[PDB]
């Protein structure tokens, strides 16, 4: 009762853009519309820690050239702490893009002794493992897609397969390492389908020779770094001499969107993989907001005064308390695992907010009318592939 | 649910086992009463006794 | 080939001891291609200010390895966290002289780390060994909601899986709880009497006080505790004759410093004997990638097998922890700890000192009190 009244019966989160407002508003609306995420009738509020000073929100947009960033991160940290204390933000949202900005944000979080969650498109090598800093890799390692490819061979024991890399610079190291982790897997002869050939006849002859060599060694193939048009050309070349499934079983080792997975040019029985949802920035923002709100609500269910009211009552005073409120929020975030729209967001190592995106695996099979279509053979998530049918 | 009078042949056997082995007891009947059987589970493979 | 030795230790006395040990090791080193340099850095009274000073001093000197010391706080994962963080991504191994904690052993956080002290949870396995001899067919496990506690519970369960024991029941205590007697309601539920638990002194004080409330302080119950609760705020509520724990060289910082100096002296000569010797990077901003000598350097360092230092028996392995550790057990009577047991890690050497079971019971009873009525 008293704690909610003091905090306004709401959970405040600060958002700082190092280098988006509509996405934040959408995330806040989605968090509010998800009733029961935060108990005790607590709603999610977002406070922007822009570089501007104190003032009411004006309904007048003016575009002006911002001054260069200050060389002293201490002033930025103090301003961020003061804004968070004014808005009572238990957790901080950041969008770091450079090493210096990330260091400044981490310094601000450490001074405020509160967790700061920053979404980074590229998962840079992180030295500091401070719980006051948490990072969400928007673009996770592509090896997960590689983990999908071998997953196909796990469905029906396709331990023998050929490799077709339509890209000379394609990185098939992760999939090769995953396959070599199991002694049962038997990768076939390496087929490099290069596009440098200048004539149709020479490319057709090379593809026919590769298919002839692969057929008598392995019963299936996996294609990585091949486009939809390249896949269609390869399928046409295979069908020119009659090389087709199920004697030549096709599988796609690359992620291909369902929209771009056109039924035309795809021989029946071919296996394809794609993303369950287009991972836009809004989905990641909503998932991060949901995870932070769940962490705050869980910490409030046992320590509402600690979770809601931040520990830093002054920007220039670093409280030497036994248990800081921001420390509690950081622990809750490090223990927070949620299932957002873009996939599963899990906190590993108390610092990495990894978003394992759900994927769909389909097989080239006829639709109810008989025309070819992409029927999802299953959904793959967390390394587990469950067949829909 | 009400306290009930229970007695029986096997109740006499129970009294004997009480007398020899020195343990008290509190008895109650069963929920659905079908001597127990091996029954397939609602949402798993088979492992359920009723 | 100047090899600098940078370290962080509390107070100037520890820095002086480290410098003296470095000088003695240089005097005791027959290698003519090694130059001994020691840099002393004090603890910065700020987590924010510690990282910048640490990067500006130790990294720029191109020193070899980082030695940890006892944190200024009585128990906090703050002092060695910045050291394992800033230098962790630079492929620089670090040795924790006062690292008796198992938190930094997940191999995903602070991977480049060697534990110079046994983990507290490791002695939990000794409890199984402690239970191996003195009967104790079944016991009840109690663990706080702690990552170290969870790991210890998992390790003890794995050990029990060898002897095929269900450990009766395991209660998951909640850290920071003010009402723990309710969780101990099931304490009288089972028929056993052997209670295996150990936690923070602040956490253990309330439980130790509340045990007498549930009449658990009476004789016929068995409580086994760790050294974390051996002394501290809980010492007021500790039961008499309670079997606690203690560890050899528990406060001998000089012994650990000497052992680490000897180990580093051996490791430097071991490393400076083959090609591909990646010299330490210079500067904290210029270095944007790890050194070439990474896992091979760690493997080469993990080869010292001798009796060096006051501690001796340097057998670091697994995640970076030594082997054949010595544990001590002091009998509690009249609010005083009287040593009654010593273990070398293979067999515990008992003593003729009186071992009273809880409630001051000289006799040792069994952990199965048969029920007087059934359902």
């Amino acid at each position: 009762c008293q704690i909610l009244k003091r905090i306004g019966h709401a959970v405040r989160v600060g958002a700082v853009h190092l280098q988006p407002r509509d996405a934040l508003l959408f995330a806040v609306d989605n968090l509010n519309r998800v009733e029961g995420l935060l108990p005790y009738n607590l709603s999610l509020e977002v406070v922007m820690a822009i570089e501007a000073g104190l003032g009411d929100l004006p309904l007048l947009p003016f575009s002006s050239p911002s001054s260069p960033w200050s060389s002293d991160p201490f002033s930025f940290l103090q301003s961020v702490c003061h804004t968070v204390v004014v808005q009572g933000v238990s957790a901080l949202l950041a969008f770091p893009q450079s090493q210096g900005e990330m260091m400044e944000l981490d310094l601000v979080s450490l001074v405020l002794h509160i967790p700061v969650i920053s979404i980074v498109r590229h998962e840079f090598p992180r030295e500091s493992q401070n719980p006051l800093h948490l990072q969400l890799s928007l673009e996770n390692s592509l090896s997960s897609d590689a983990d999908v490819t071998v997953s196909i061979l796990t469905m029906n024991n396709w331990y023998n397969f050929s490799l077709l890399l339509c890209q000379e610079d394609w990185n098939i190291t992760d999939f090769l390492l995953l396959t070599q982790n199991n002694s049962k897997f038997h990768l076939g002869s390496i087929i490099n389908i290069t596009a440098n050939l200048p004539s149709t006849q020479d490319l057709l002859s090379f593809l026919q020779i590769q298919l002839e060599s692969i057929k008598n060694s392995t019963p299936t193939v996996v294609m990585f770094g091949c486009d939809m048009e390249s896949i269609r050309r390869i399928f046409e070349i295979t069908t020119q001499f009659g090389v087709m499934p199920p004697e030549l079983r096709w599988v796609l080792g690359d992620s291909q969107n369902v929209e771009e997975l056109r039924t035309e040019g795809l021989p029946l029985g071919l296996i394809a993989h794609g993303k369950t949802t287009q991972s836009v920035f809004e989905h990641y923002v909503q998932d991060a907001m949901e995870l932070v709100a769940r962490a705050v609500a869980t910490a409030t269910m046992i320590q509402p005064e600690l979770a809601l009211i931040p520990s830093t009552m002054n920007c220039m005073e670093v409280e030497t308390t036994n248990l800081t409120s921001g420390q509690y929020l950081s622990r809750f975030l490090a223990n927070t695992t949620f299932r957002g729209l873009s996939g599963s967001i899990r906190v590993k190592g108390s610092t990495i907010v990894s978003s394992e995106n759900n994927f769909f695996i389909w097989n080239l099979q006829h639709d109810p009318m008989g025309k070819p279509m992409w029927t999802r053979l299953g959904s793959w998530q967390g390394g587990k592939i469950v067949m829909d049918y | 649910t009400v306290p009930q009078c229970c007695y029986g042949f096997c109740i006499d056997l129970l009294i004997k086992l009480a007398r020899t082995m020195n343990f008290t007891y509190e008895v109650h009947l069963v929920a659905d009463g079908k001597f127990g059987t091996q029954e397939r589970v609602n949402n798993s493979n088979k492992k359920e006794w009723n | 080939k100047i090899v600098n030795i940078g370290a962080v230790l509390s107070t100037r006395k520890h820095e002086q001891m480290f410098r003296e040990a470095v000088n003695q090791a240089n005097k005791r080193h027959g290698s003519w291609k090694i130059q001994l340099n020691a840099t002393s850095v004090t603890h910065k009274p700020n987590a924010i200010q510690m990282a910048l000073s640490v990067c500006e001093d130790l990294i720029s000197s191109q020193v070899y390895a980082i030695l940890v010391s006892h944190p200024p706080t009585p128990n906090d994962h703050f002092t060695p966290t910045p050291v394992s963080y800033t230098a962790g991504f630079y492929r620089i191994p670090v040795l924790g002289l006062t690292t008796r904690m198992s938190i930094y052993s997940d191999k995903s956080i602070h991977l480049s780390f060697l534990r110079t002290v046994p983990p507290y949870s490791h002695q939990s396995s000794v409890w199984f060994e402690m239970m191996r001899v003195y009967s104790w067919n079944h016991i009840i496990l109690l663990v706080s909601d702690d990552h170290e506690g969870r790991a210890a519970q998992k390790r003890l369960e794995t050990l029990l899986e060898e002897r095929e024991s269900k450990a009766e029941k395991v209660l998951q205590f909640d850290p920071g709880t003010k009402n723990v007697t309710a969780l101990l309601m099931e304490a009288k539920e089972l028929e056993a009497r052997v209670i295996i638990l150990s936690a923070s002194e602040d956490d253990a004080a309330t439980v130790y006080r509340a045990a007498a409330m549930l009449n658990m302080t009476g004789s016929g119950y068995v409580w086994l505790v760790g050294e974390r609760e051996i002394s501290g705020n809980a010492l007021r509520y500790a039961p008499d004759g309670i079997l606690g724990l203690q560890l050899i060289n528990g406060k001998n910082e000089s012994a650990h410093i000497s052992d680490a100096v000897g180990v580093v002296a051996q490791a430097v000569h071991e490393l400076l004997e083959k090609e591909n010797i990646t010299d330490p990077p210079r500067g904290c901003v210029g270095n944007t990638n790890i050194w070439k000598t990474g896992p091979l350097f760690k493997r080469v360092l993990m080869s010292s097998k001798y009796a060096d230092g006051v501690t001796g028996r340097v057998e670091f392995n697994e995640d970076g922890d030594r082997k054949f550790a010595n544990y001590s057990i002091m009998n509690l009577q009249n609010r005083k700890l009287v040593q009654v047991g010593i273990y070398n890690g293979t067999h515990v050497i008992p003593n003729d000192r009186k071992i009273i079971w809880p409630g001051g019971e000289t006799e040792k009873p069994r952990g199965y009190q048969m029920s007087t009525r059934l359902k």
